């Protein structure tokens, strides 16, 4: 049985420009129970019919998570436009997988979380940017933060305890899944 | 930008048909969903179809609930049948981009992007 609790369980999420990778292999995956937690405000699918999960096998299964905003988890989905799904997390289009979210703000609200707003470029899909270094509107990066036009590329969430569900902190959790020729790691309960 | 039609006063085992009509857009390569709001309760997702035509339906609404697109007539209609007490609320459709089909386990507010202001649905005698 695949350790799905965790993932899902962990007391610790990542800003969502440091989004974690998690392996998932050479365990069986009832998704079916993984989704009795009536706490997901999101569980959709992409490529696979959920209730064909229990019979599919794939060679390679990775779990992402990450803290964003309650109005920006719809980013978190293939062909999205957004803040999020072209500076910090972004999909394929043929993302083949699941993207389960819940309201944490029991646990990150006033929490240090960070999201890109500035970015040369827009992320290839799953592209991680951990970089720190200052964004020069019209300007070079590395410019001066003091001076004008010079931005730190990296801005606080601010999980205040008075903001609308829109704006309190939401952990998700993408489950990605491929089959290539190669042998078989996750399997469901029908086809163990 | 969604306008919403259909709602009203409407006994218990009645019949109601809402419908969420789309401008500036078309909804052929959107997923469109209907959510209630109860007073003082949070939105709760009642039934909404993708693209791929897969559909959801909350457990409390299976049997008497029927989401619809009409991708000619640019509608999509919820018919609200057997009507009950427990379904007076608020309702919405929401619409978001879906140009690859989604296929829900649930169904959420934090699924959809744009939203309509909500038409009142209220069952009682
Ligand atoms: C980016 O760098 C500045 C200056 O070193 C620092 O104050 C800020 O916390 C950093 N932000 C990160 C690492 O998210």
């Amino acid at each position: 049985l695949c350790p799905f609790s965790q993932v899902f369980n962990a007391t610790r999420f990542p800003s969502v420009y440091a989004w974690t990778r998690e392996r998932i292999s050479n365990c069986i995956a009832d998704y079916s129970v993984l989704y009795n937690s009536t706490s997901f405000s999101t569980f959709r699918c992409y490529g696979v019919s959920p209730t064909k999960l229990n019979d599919l096998c794939f060679s390679n299964v990775y779990a992402d998570s990450m803290v964003v905003r309650g109005d920006e988890v719809r980013q978190i989905a293939p062909s999205q436009t957004g803040v999020i799904a072209d500076y910090n997390y972004k999909l394929p289009d043929d993302f083949t997988g699941c993207v389960i979210a819940w309201n944490s703000k029991a646990k990150d609200e006033n929490g240090q979380y960070f999201y890109r707003l500035f970015r040369k470029s827009k992320l290839l899909p799953f592209q991680r940017d951990v970089s720190n270094v200052t964004y020069g509107s019209g300007k070079n990066d590395g410019c001066n933060p003091s001076e004008a036009d010079c931005y730190w590329p990296l801005l606080k969430y601010g999980f205040t305890s008075s903001v609308s569900q829109d704006y309190q902190p939401y952990r998700v959790v993408v489950l990605s899944f491929e089959l290539l020729n190669a042998p078989a790691t996750v399997c469901g309960p029908k086809r163990s | 930008q969604l306008q919403e039609s259909g709602g009203g006063l409407v006994q218990p085992g009645g019949s109601l048909r809402l419908t969420c009509a789309p401008s500036g857009f078309t909804l052929d390569y959107y997923a469109i969903g209907w959510f209630r709001q109860a007073p003082g309760k949070e939105r709760e997702g009642v039934s909404c179809i993708s693209s791929n035509n897969s559909t959801y339906y909350a457990d409390s609404v299976k049997g008497r609930f029927t989401i619809s697109r009409d991708n000619a007539k640019n509608t999509v209609y919820l018919q609200m049948n057997s009507l009950k007490p427990e379904d007076t609320a608020v309702y919405y459709c929401a619409a978001e981009p879906d140009y690859s089909g989604v296929y829900y386990y649930t169904c959420g507010w934090t699924d959809f992007g744009s939203w309509g202001q909500g038409t009142q649905v209220t069952v009682s005698s």
